[PDB]
């Protein structure tokens, strides 16, 4: 019987000769579906080009972290407080900077900017020119002592979302910062994502903020609009739905979220390797399934299918996306929700 | 200086360049066949066939056609060579489906991969072995080493008139071996009988099944050691022996023509679960056999399956960054 998603295993990194010891959160990064970057220690980095994963380049490094640019052959490296950005094409050092404070988390948040998180603050740093990191906001006390696990922004970079976790059950602490209001709010959540979404009859896109959590009430997914509706817009009615977990999955919680704006669906991944799909508009659950027996510990947008791609602890590179020929009939017949099916068919084709 | 292999047609009109002749199969994908042809359209084709027999049976397994002139990203090699060669240089790229059999020859039949570049109006036209060029490339199989327990086998014999056991256990140091790699065999005997083990014989045997046209099963030893190590009545014996399977023999599967320096014993056929074990043409596998040669009694042996693979291809700055031609022959 037909499924509303297509799931694929693209490859297992060990088949490429990659050492399974090097396959985990701290030694393996994937900032986009274009590259996987692995630090292998007798130190070096293995850059896997996903268009051509057979011919990985290996370079010597002395960095404790390496994060490939989402799009181009540009790599950022750090060693303590020392940050450097390198052009692999032109083989040249682009930029360097020495932070006052240790950078405990960093990632590319677009094609040409790095977000830097310290104990203290969050910075954006352009890869271009000579510009220094620009402090975006001070960290809120409720992330104090958390493992920082992510950092998200909306498309305009007007809404910035820092996420940490701690063992206490694993509690999720987010800080949502408004760049125009210059104000932070604390949010209990485990995984989140922004999205653009234009309501029927509205002049302009809404900026949606979606976050999932497993807290005191159990599993919840929230979808809200951030900011004041544009002139010509109705506000987006807040949605709040449950995120189901098994009896076998008492210790599971959300670890990743990607949103397809092509189909307006939320992909959620759980620590135990379940995937869920939710309607972005209503939060209705479309699909759940265990797709991996290991934690998927890094995810990115999967650009070609507008899906989700990730890597699990055993080295499997997996993705999920909407199966566009099955999703409507699946919602009609299997979920028996013909109202949703017609709305999604019309909204997205 | 980077090597690049080249080959021209007889009339010196078309030359093909390739970075490599052997393309590694990494189970989820195969190295792409990334070439340049230095120039009617100009086409380049990749064919995989099983052949038996001169020839008396052939089955096509895969064909891919590229129009190379006139015109997924170019490899650094392609660009590098396009610039270093001219504007009469054009790229061609094949991706070989990973489920096709690897190159294999048994002496005769096999599976071969042929790259063919030619000049001609349509694809359906008279090819002249004069301004076309043909290259035999190989697909060779890699696989990574396996986590967890190694291979292990054991047997127990009771001889006529007795109920005392002769027990043999053996294991290998790995599940996955590469060409040229030694195999260590751990041998443990408990001899509670009144017979003596006179010697111990360890062999590596290849098994090759022909699955098309004229089916047949060959066996053939590729390493043999015997030791005059004896196991007395009521005594135990533990020893590690080392063997390496070596090409330096009819019925043997090779990855290559026996006449070429770079040919190896054939790699183990990786078989997907219910795959068509007929469009693979030849199925190759390997075992270690450990045999106790018993005095005044039948011998006692175990076998330990293993997999034989082609090996994988070989100041403040926090990172460090940094072309000769050869005949394909």
């Amino acid at each position: 019987q037909i499924l509303p998603i297509r799931f694929q295993e693209h490859l297992q990194l060990q088949n490429l000769g990659i050492n399974p010891a090097n396959i985990g959160f701290s030694t393996l990064t994937m900032e986009s579906d274009k590259f996987i970057c692995i630090r292998e220690k007798g130190a070096q980095v293995v850059i896997i080009d996903m268009n051509d994963p057979s011919n990985p380049i290996r370079r010597p490094i002395s960095a404790d972290s390496a994060i490939m640019n989402p799009a181009s052959k540009v790599i950022a490296l750090k060693a303590g407080k020392t940050l450097q950005i390198f052009n692999i094409e032109m083989k040249s050092k682009m930029k360097a900077h020495t932070m006052t404070d240790d950078v405990t988390f960093w990632k590319w948040i677009s094609l040409n900017t790095v977000a830097l998180v310290t104990d203290n603050a969050v910075y954006h740093w352009s890869m271009e020119g000579e510009s220094q990191p620009v402090k975006m906001f001070d960290r809120h006390s409720s992330l104090a002592g958390c493992q920082i696990i992510n950092y998200r922004t909306d498309a305009k970079q007007k809404w910035l979302l820092l996420t940490g976790i701690s063992a206490q059950r694993v509690v999720g602490a987010m800080q949502l910062y408004s760049v125009d209001r210059k104000v932070s709010q604390p949010i209990e959540g485990h995984a989140a994502s922004f999205a653009q979404f234009k309501m029927e009859g509205n002049a302009e896109e809404s900026t949606l903020f979606c976050f999932a959590v497993r807290g005191q009430a159990g599993g919840k997914l929230h979808i809200i609009e951030v900011g004041t509706p544009p002139t010509g817009n109705q506000p987006f009615p807040k949605k709040a739905v449950d995120v189901f977990f098994p009896p076998e999955a008492q210790n599971d919680f959300p670890v990743a979220m990607q949103i397809s704006e092509k189909h307006d669906v939320v992909f959620l991944i759980t620590k135990y390797g379940y995937i869920h799909l939710y309607d972005l508009e209503t939060g209705t659950c479309i699909y759940m399934n265990r797709i991996s027996g290991e934690t998927i510990f890094v995810t990115a947008p999967h650009e070609a299918t507008a899906g989700i791609i990730g890597v699990n602890r055993k080295g499997q590179v997996l993705s999920v996306c909407v199966e566009e020929e099955n999703i409507i009939p699946y919602i009609t017949n299997v979920l028996q929700n013909p109202d949703l099916a017609l709305r999604m068919a019309v909204r997205n084709n | 200086g980077t090597r690049v292999f080249k080959k021209a047609s007889p009339n010196g009109k078309l030359t093909v360049y390739l970075g490599k002749r052997d393309f590694v199969d990494h189970i989820d994908l195969v190295e792409p066949v990334d070439g340049v042809v230095l120039v009617r359209r100009v086409y380049v084709t990749l064919t995989c066939a099983f052949r038996y027999g001169g020839l008396t049976f052939r089955k096509d397994l895969f064909v891919a056609n590229v129009q190379s002139f006139p015109p997924k990203p170019l490899t650094r090699l392609q660009e590098r060579l396009i610039k270093k060669l001219g504007e009469h240089a054009y790229p061609f790229t094949f991706e070989i489906p990973p489920n096709l059999p690897c190159s294999v020859t048994l002496q005769a039949c096999g599976v071969d991969y042929e790259v063919k570049a030619f000049c001609a109006e349509n694809l359906e036209e008279k090819i002249h072995k004069r301004n076309s060029v043909r290259l035999v490339i190989r697909k060779v199989q890699y696989a990574p080493e396996r986590p967890g327990p190694q291979p292990t086998a054991e047997t127990t014999r009771q001889f006529l008139m007795s109920d005392k056991p002769l027990h043999l256990e053996a294991s290998l140091d790995k599940e996955i071996y590469y060409h040229g790699e030694p195999i260590s065999v751990n041998v443990h005997v408990t001899n509670n009988t009144n017979k003596t083990v006179k010697k111990i014989k360890i062999s590596v045997r290849q098994y090759a099944d022909i699955c098309l046209f004229n089916t047949a099963q060959y066996k053939c030893p590729v390493a043999m050691e015997e030791a005059d190590d004896t196991v007395a009545p009521s005594s135990t014996f533990c020893k590690v022996y080392t063997l390496t399977p070596f090409l330096a023999k009819r019925g043997l599967a090779l990855d290559g023509k026996l006449k070429h320096e770079d040919t190896n014993l054939a790699s183990s056929t990786l078989l997907r679960e219910g795959a068509n074990r007929e469009i693979l043409g030849i199925i190759v596998s390997y075992k270690v056999k450990v045999k106790l040669v018993v005095s005044r009694g039948g011998d006692v042996a175990v076998e330990l399956p293993f997999t034989l693979m082609h090996p994988k291809p070989k100041d403040t700055n926090l990172i460090e960054l940094d072309i000769v031609f050869e005949d394909f022959a």
